[PDB]
């Protein structure tokens, strides 16, 4: 039962910073990798970079780094200690930001880039 | 590096959409359909292997560089958007309406 | 024609398994409970043969850091608990002029359970965090602290894992070899030769060397999200101290608990850093590069940078020097884009309160070392993470901890033997 | 169980020397003898001589032995028992007379009393 | 003869593997040189050793061949088995080339050699009879 | 015959229980396949698997039958021990009927063994004196 929850949409504006989530849950936070990819219409859909929560490891794409930085925040609470809550922020916004953003997961934690889990979206208009 | 041909696709509900995609590079490609509105759906991975829950209506073939994608029977629910991904790269989409 | 079955007992044929390796000694990893280790290792050369190997499916290296994982807590058991440590803290700043390290004072119990004190201690900020001046220690709200027993020993043991009885172990003779594929020089050993558990980061320290020229690794090089493990064939020297003189303070906190604590600074204060010759660096930065062209292409870019982000344990070279946990800036040794006396220091700091792995549930605090440290110690390896078209940038990572330990054996794979064989010839039994 | 590509059929004249090879595939190369044989036009077929590829150790008839070249490189191996080789092919005193068809042999057992006999045989190369 | 070791004939014709038995009949069971991590992990791997060898032994047992590194019974070879001349196996392809064209009817021969050493006793039950 | 399985002519006659005596020998020591409940107690197990199985080879072993499923000796039957005839044993009750009756004189028969053994042995040692 594999689920990511993301935030909602967010309208900035050029020259601010923005900040979404995406709650996981079903599965070990730590031993998969998530990714964020966005999706503006007319375009390609961007991998912006992925992130590992074993120790917050991150890759950023050559057009968005000095840009873009993500981050991660799993509980610490042995109850429900199954979810991590991965963070996206891409300062200096430009009206060519404006897309969909998403967080997607491989089928398995094996391979990252069979994604087969998505979020829901977070659209941003810039 | 992902070259995606055609670009849009006009068929009616009975017919096959076979959508291609050109890579350079040789890794596990796979393809995603994007319905109006909701997110993309993964619905072959590794070149050839149908996700779960994917009618067999859905098939993928390879030979060299080349990967297809056909769906044998249309229906009024799979048209939409299609992408070929490898690695962290996507194609521009095959909208299908 | 006259071919009957024959059984044979004892013939060279094995399989793929894996089985519960046990360890050989000749410390936190309680090398004197191992069994004393052979002075005569023997190495059997296995002529004609060649086996598959995989240094990234292989269960020794995820066998080996659970074998380390519990040999961590089964060695902080009977160790004292610093639990009433966790107290509001009244912290200053240690008398100077940046201010790291602080002087905070408590209201500490005694060995009578009626009685208080008001004892201090020195903490590097890295361990404390403000309330709204007022400190705590950083562990608080997440999980209990255990601290490390004074009496054990942090320093890597070479340690031998050995098949049991009726397995073997499959050595890998080639100079160069890459991880995966047909070793075609292969040789059996009983059991492996000294590994030491060095926990490195970014930066494999104490490893063994690569004969002939220098191999990078990873299992799928074009994969991105694939740790590239980079292997030195010549040993880069790296000199690392804390130059300040500590002094340990004892304070019983119960019957027969007694924390130690950072009493005050004799002498100097100064910054913790390392080491490396710039020299032996950028030629070891050009060897590295020159495999790295026959992966990517003779003409594209090759640039090098620190890392994008994520925790302490990752972005800077995290080890052990003399018994206290650095975390070293390595952004002085990856700044150089390659195309076709000196000395490079480090700004290091430094943490008492780890989790050490990555769990969330116990973390550590190391009692400080007393004197000046200073440890002289070999990076034999690396560990890069690359970045869309002909130029690649690589950054340093450390993301899984089993990938040190697999950096030592991957020359080794775990069979079992199955000496039963049924062969005919024209043999049968009488009557 | 494997093939043995060779090279092309390529006719120069007397005096020179051809260069002919031996690919190996399907076997593990350094377990068998590679044999050279050939079917020249003016006599049936002549037996030139082998080598090992493991011990790197030659015999070959004294019809043949102040003339050929024979050499072999290092298997690339695949698998446990797959490999592939390569064995080279040259001559000295070259004359009409050695024109015809020549090709490599992989040799019969890895023991025994026929352990080079040529059993698997190349496709064929026409000399001058 | 030259004392290869170990397992020294793994890439040996099967016809010289099989004159070097009693090298890898020691070492299947080494020998004997307390609640720590590798303590009870030591008697874990002390205990497996004896039972995989004893299944060897059991089964050599039941086969008549309790005794014998090289043992001769009754059963024929089928040909669906291996349909391969006796000079092309012991002279040619190895130990480990051999057990992976066996390894389907590995357990069909198991069983006929089991029945085949049943009726050899029962039959010099009768034969001590009188 | 009819596999009649594991313990199958347990109510069946002493001659036809004598004819599948393989099929108990197998899974009499069956096989292979780290600190909690049943870890340490299957751990207990596996050991007492093995250290009962030896008994009865070592025991096997002393006797001269090593190896063997029927094993003929030179102890001659006691009249005491069962004044019964042939016919009305292996034709009649049952391996578990006969071991009540001799459950009193078995243990005067497993020495009688041992000796019957050391002293063919040290006869065969004199026969190959010479
Ligand atoms: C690894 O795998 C390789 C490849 O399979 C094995 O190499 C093969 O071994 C077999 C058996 O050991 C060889 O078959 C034998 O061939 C000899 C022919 O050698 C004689 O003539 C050679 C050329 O004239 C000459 O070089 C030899 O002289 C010695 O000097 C060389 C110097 O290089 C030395 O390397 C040699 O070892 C020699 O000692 C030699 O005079 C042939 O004489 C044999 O026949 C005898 O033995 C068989 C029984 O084996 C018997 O039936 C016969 O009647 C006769 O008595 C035998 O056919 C084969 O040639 C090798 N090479 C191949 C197949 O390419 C190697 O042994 C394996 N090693 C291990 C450790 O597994
Ligand atoms: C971390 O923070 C702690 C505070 O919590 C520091 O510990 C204190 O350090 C100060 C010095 O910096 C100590 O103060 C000194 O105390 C000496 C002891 O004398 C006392 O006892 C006699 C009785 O025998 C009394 O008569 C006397 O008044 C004191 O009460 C004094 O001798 C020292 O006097 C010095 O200063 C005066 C005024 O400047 C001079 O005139 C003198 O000649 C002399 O030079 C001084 O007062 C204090 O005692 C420490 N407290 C504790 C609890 O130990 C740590 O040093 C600090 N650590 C770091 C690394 O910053
Ligand atoms: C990589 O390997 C290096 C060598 O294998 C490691 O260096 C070792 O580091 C430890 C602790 O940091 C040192 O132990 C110290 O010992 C000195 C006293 O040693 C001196 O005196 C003895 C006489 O008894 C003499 O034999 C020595 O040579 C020294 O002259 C004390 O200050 C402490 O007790 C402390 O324990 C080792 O001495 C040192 N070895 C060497 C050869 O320098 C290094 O730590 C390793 N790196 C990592 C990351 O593990
Ligand atoms: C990365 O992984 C892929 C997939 O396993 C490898 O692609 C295979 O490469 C071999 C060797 O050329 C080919 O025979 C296969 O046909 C390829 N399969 C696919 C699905 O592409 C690739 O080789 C790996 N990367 C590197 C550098 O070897
Ligand atoms: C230790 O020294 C540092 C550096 O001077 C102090 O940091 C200052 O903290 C105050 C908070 O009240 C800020 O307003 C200043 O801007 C900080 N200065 C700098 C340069 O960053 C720190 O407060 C000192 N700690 C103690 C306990 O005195
Ligand atoms: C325990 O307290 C620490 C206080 O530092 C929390 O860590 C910070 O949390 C805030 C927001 O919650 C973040 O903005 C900081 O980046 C965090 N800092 C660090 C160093 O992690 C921590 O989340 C708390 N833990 C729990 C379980 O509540
Ligand atoms: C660091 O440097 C070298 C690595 O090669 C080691 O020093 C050499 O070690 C070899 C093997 O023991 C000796 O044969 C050489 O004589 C040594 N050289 C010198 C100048 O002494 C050294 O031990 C390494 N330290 C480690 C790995 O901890
Ligand atoms: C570090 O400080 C300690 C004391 O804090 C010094 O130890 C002293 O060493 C001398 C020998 O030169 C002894 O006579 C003293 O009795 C020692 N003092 C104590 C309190 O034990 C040590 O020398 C200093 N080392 C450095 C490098 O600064
Ligand atoms: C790291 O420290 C070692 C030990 O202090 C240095 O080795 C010394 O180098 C000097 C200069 O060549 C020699 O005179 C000494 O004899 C060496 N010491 C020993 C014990 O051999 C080494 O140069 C330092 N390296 C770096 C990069 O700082
Ligand atoms: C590691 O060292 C580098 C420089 O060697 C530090 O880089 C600084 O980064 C900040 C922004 O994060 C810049 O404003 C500074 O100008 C940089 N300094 C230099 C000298 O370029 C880096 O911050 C250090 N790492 C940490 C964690 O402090
Ligand atoms: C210890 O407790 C007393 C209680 O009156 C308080 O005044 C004092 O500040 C406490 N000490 C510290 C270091 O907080
Ligand atoms: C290792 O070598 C084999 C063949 O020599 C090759 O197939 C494999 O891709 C190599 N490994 C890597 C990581 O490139
Ligand atoms: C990496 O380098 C950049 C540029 O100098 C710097 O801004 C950043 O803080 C550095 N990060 C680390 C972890 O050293
Ligand atoms: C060979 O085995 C088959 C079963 O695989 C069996 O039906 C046949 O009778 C056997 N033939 C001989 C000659 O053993
Ligand atoms: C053993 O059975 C498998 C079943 O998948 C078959 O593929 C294989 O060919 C069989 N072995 C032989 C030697 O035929
Ligand atoms: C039978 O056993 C008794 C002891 O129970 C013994 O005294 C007697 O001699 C034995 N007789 C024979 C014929 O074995
Ligand atoms: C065995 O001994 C007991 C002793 O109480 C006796 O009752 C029983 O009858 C004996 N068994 C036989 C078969 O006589």
């Amino acid at each position: 039962q594999v689920q990511l929850v993301q935030s909602g949409g967010q309208m900035k504006k050029p020259g601010e910073s923005m900040r979404i989530s995406c709650r996981a849950s079903g599965y070990e936070f730590i031993d998969c990798t998530l990714n964020w990819i966005r999706l503006a219409p007319g375009k390609r859909p961007e991998w912006m970079g992925w992130l590992k929560p074993r120790g917050g490891a991150v890759n950023y794409a050559r057009p968005l780094q000095g840009r873009v930085t993500m981050t991660r925040q799993l509980s610490q609470d042995p109850d429900d200690p199954d979810w991590g809550t991965a963070f996206l922020e891409l300062r200096s916004l430009t009206v060519d930001d404006t897309a969909v953003y998403f967080c997607t997961r491989g089928k398995n934690c094996d391979y990252n880039w069979d994604f087969e889990h998505w979020g829901r979206g977070t659209p941003v208009i810039v | 590096v992902l070259t995606q041909s055609p670009g849009t696709l006009s068929l009616s509900p009975g017919e096959t959409a076979i959508i291609s995609c050109r890579t350079s590079q040789y890794g596990s490609l796979a393809w995603y359909q994007q319905r109006p509105g909701q997110a993309p759906r993964l619905v072959i991975y590794s070149g050839s292997t149908r996700a779960a829950g994917i009618p067999d209506r859905f098939s993928g073939s390879r030979w060299g560089p080349d990967y297809n994608l056909t769906i044998s029977n249309l229906e009024s629910g799979d048209f939409g958007v299609y992408y070929c991904q490898q690695y962290e790269f996507f194609g521009q989409g095959t909208k299908v309406q | 024609e006259n071919l009957w079955v024959t059984v044979y007992y004892g013939v060279p044929v094995w399989k793929d398994a894996e089985t519960t390796l046990f360890c050989a000694s000749d410390n936190v990893w309680a090398t004197h409970a191992c069994v004393p280790t052979d002075p005569n290792p023997q190495e059997i050369h296995l002529e004609n043969v060649t086996e598959e190997f995989n240094m990234w499916k292989n269960n020794m290296v995820e066998q080996m850091h659970t074998d380390i994982i519990s040999l961590w807590d089964q060695s902080l058991k009977p160790c004292v608990k610093l639990t009433p440590l966790c107290v509001t803290l009244q912290c200053t700043n240690v008398t100077n002029a940046r201010g790291e390290l602080k002087n905070c004072s408590f209201n500490m119990t005694t060995e009578l359970r009626d009685k208080k004190q008001k004892v201090y201690s020195l903490f590097y900020r890295l361990d404390v965090v403000q309330i709204n001046k007022e400190y705590r220690l950083i562990n608080c709200n997440t999980s209990a602290i255990t601290q490390a027993c004074p009496k054990v020993s942090f320093e890597p043991i070479p340690i031998h894992y050995c098949a049991p009885a009726g397995f073997a172990i499959l050595k890998c003779k080639d100079k160069k070899f890459n991880g995966t594929g047909p070793c075609p020089s292969v040789s059996t050993v009983q059991c492996t030769h000294g590994i030491k558990p060095v926990v490195s980061t970014q930066l494999l320290l104490n490893g063994s060397l690569a004969e002939e020229e220098v191999m990078i690794r990873s299992e799928n090089i074009t994969n991105n999200a694939k740790n590239i493990l980079v292997q030195f064939n010549t040993p880069v020297q790296i000199n690392c101290t804390r130059p300040n003189n500590n002094t340990r303070k004892s304070i019983r906190i119960g019957p027969g608990q007694a924390f130690y604590a950072t009493g005050d600074i004799i002498g100097d204060i100064r910054q913790a850093h390392c080491n490396v010759s710039k020299a032996t660096w950028n030629e070891t930065l050009g060897k590295v590069v020159k495999q790295l062209r026959k992966h990517f292409g003779n003409n594209t870019i090759i640039r090098f940078a620190n890392s994008s982000g994520g925790d302490l344990e990752v972005t800077t070279h995290s080890f052990n020097c003399g018994g206290e946990f650095f975390y070293c800036n390595t952004s002085g040794l990856f700044n150089s884009t390659w195309i076709s006396n000196d000395s490079i220091t480090l700004p290091c700091r430094i943490k008492q309160i780890i989790n050490m792995w990555q769990r969330i549930g116990q973390a550590m605090y190391a009692p400080p070392i007393q004197g000046v440290i200073r440890c002289v110690s070999n990076i034999t390896g690396l560990i890069l993470t690359r970045d869309n078209s002909t130029t690649e940038t690589f950054r340093p990572g450390g993301g899984d901890m089993r990938d040190n330990w697999r950096s030592e054996l991957y020359k080794y794979k775990v069979v079992k033997i199955e000496p039963l064989g049924v062969a005919p010839t024209r043999c049968k039994r009488r009557v | 169980q494997g093939q043995l590509v060779q090279s092309g059929a390529t006719t120069t004249k007397p005096g020179s020397s051809v260069k002919i090879s031996c690919k190996t595939s399907g076997y593990r190369f350094n377990f068998y003898h590679i044999n050279w044989i050939r079917q020249t036009a003016g006599r049936g077929p002549e037996w030139m001589g082998w080598i090992s590829p493991y011990s790197g150790d030659k015999n070959l008839a004294p019809a043949f032995q102040d003339r050929v070249n024979m050499t072999t490189d290092t298997e690339v191996p695949v698998t446990s028992f797959t490999s592939t080789g390569a064995a080279y092919m040259e001559i000295r005193n070259l004359t009409s007379d050695d024109t015809g068809t020549y090709f490599c042999a992989k040799g019969l057992l890895r023991d025994g009393s026929s352990t080079w006999l040529p059993y698997l045989w190349g496709q064929g190369t026409l000399l001058t | 003869a030259v004392f290869l070791g170990f397992l020294g004939a793994a890439g040996s014709t099967m016809g010289a593997a099989s004159m070097t038995l009693t090298v890898q009949a020691r070492n299947l069971l080494s020998g004997i040189v307390k609640l720590t991590v590798w303590g009870i992990k030591q008697l874990q791997a002390r205990v497996l050793a004896v039972e995989r060898y004893l299944r060897d032994q059991q089964l050599l047992g039941i086969w008549g061949c309790s005794g014998k590194l090289i043992c001769c019974t009754n059963v024929p070879w089928n040909s669906s088995w291996s349909n391969r001349n006796l000079s092309e196996i012991w002279d040619n392809m190895t130990w480990l080339q051999w057990d992976k064209e066996i390894s389907n009817y590995t357990q069909i021969i198991y069983g006929l050699l089991e029945e085949s050493q049943n009726q050899q006793e029962k039959n010099e039950q009768d034969l001590l009879a009188l």
